[PDB]
């Protein structure tokens, strides 16, 4: 009957992609963000223990 | 942005899409004589309840078949014991998690043959140690499993082997466009005519949001 | 842990999918893994292997990360009647202590 008067409709909402929950940024140590606001390198230094002698 | 030499230029965006067709039209249409309505021993109204029930069934059968046919197939073979059956559900819920399907509001719909293993002697639910209480033994109750709601249906296609579908509600869409009932008189006799029309359609808008055990089962 | 690994903690043989061997029915009903052996368990699809089991075990102080700049900007295109959306993230990270990180299936991909 109607070949031309029956519409096809488009949803006004996009399907957002299902994507993985991001977890690692909160699990690692962040304490250098207080110093690292300024330069291109942070140097981290560690003790070498003094050696026990006989 | 570093390998580019601190240069950037804009890319063109793009989309994907799916079509939901409204292409199922189903009807009920039957006659009742006024002589019969007066002469029978009580009300004929059960025939109009039966018509509404037939259209509701024909709908449930369509949505069940749509999920079975268009969902992604779960790998495995018919469960040999109550632990294989539990592992098919745990494996289905893995296959949704690998697809990034939401964790809240997942459903598993099981046929009677699949639900037998959840009510069986080997089931975690039919022992008051492996589950917290006697309800799955005394009342037969299947609660939630692994955060998913478990629902039983006879309207899945396979009725003599295990079949189930696990999905998130948002993965599959259904529309009823027309659902009308009317009473009119016949032209050729002293009779009512009762008729009803249902027009509907549906789609798995996201195929990876539905996983199907025993897809080919019939 | 990746999803292939997290399935074993929720499988029929699991210590957690039984109110007898774990303390309560929460690991059967809600699917909760919870803490194991004092360690907080977390699950992710962003590990490199997606079809064999893979996990990392670590102490937070073993590895550092910093976000330095994180910005988004709207413009008009010069070549066309378009908006242009751009964003920049500047960051870095280091495993400061390598023995504080343990990797199962390291070569997994």
């Amino acid at each position: 009957a109607f070949n031309n008067f029956i519409p096809e409709l488009w949803s006004d909402m996009l399907l957002e992609e299902w994507t993985a929950q991001t977890v690692f940024a909160n699990l690692v140590n962040r304490e250098y963000e207080g110093i690292a606001s300024k330069g291109n390198v942070v140097h981290i230094a560690g003790v070498v223990a003094p050696t026990v002698k006989d | 942005y570093k390998a580019a030499g601190r240069q950037t230029s804009a890319d063109a965006i793009s989309d994907t899409g799916v079509d939901l067709l409204i292409d199922q039209e189903k009807s009920i249409d039957f006659l009742v004589d006024d002589i019969d309505r007066v002469q029978v021993a009580g009300s004929l109204e059960a025939y109009t309840r039966a018509g509404a029930t037939a259209l509701a069934t024909d709908t449930d059968k369509f949505i069940a078949d749509m999920l079975v046919d268009n969902g992604t197939a779960l790998t495995g073979s018919a469960p040999s014991d109550a632990d294989d059956a539990f592992d098919l559900i745990a494996s289905a819920l893995k296959e949704l998690t690998k697809a990034n399907v939401p964790n809240v509001g997942r459903v598993v719909v099981v046929n009677a043959e699949m639900a037998f293993w959840l009510r069986s002697s080997g089931s975690k639910l039919t022992s008051a140690d492996t589950s917290g209480d006697a309800a799955g033994l005394r009342a037969g109750t299947i609660g939630n499993l692994l955060g998913a709601r478990i629902v039983e249906s006879n309207n899945l296609r396979d009725t003599d082997d295990e079949q189930f579908v696990a999905f998130h509600p948002s993965a599959a869409a259904y529309v009823s466009q027309i659902d009308t009932v009317e009473a009119l008189r016949d032209q050729d006799s002293f009779s009512d005519r009762i008729r009803a029309l249902h027009v509907y359609g549906g789609k798995v808008v996201r195929p990876t949001g539905v996983v199907v055990f025993n897809k080919t089962g019939s």
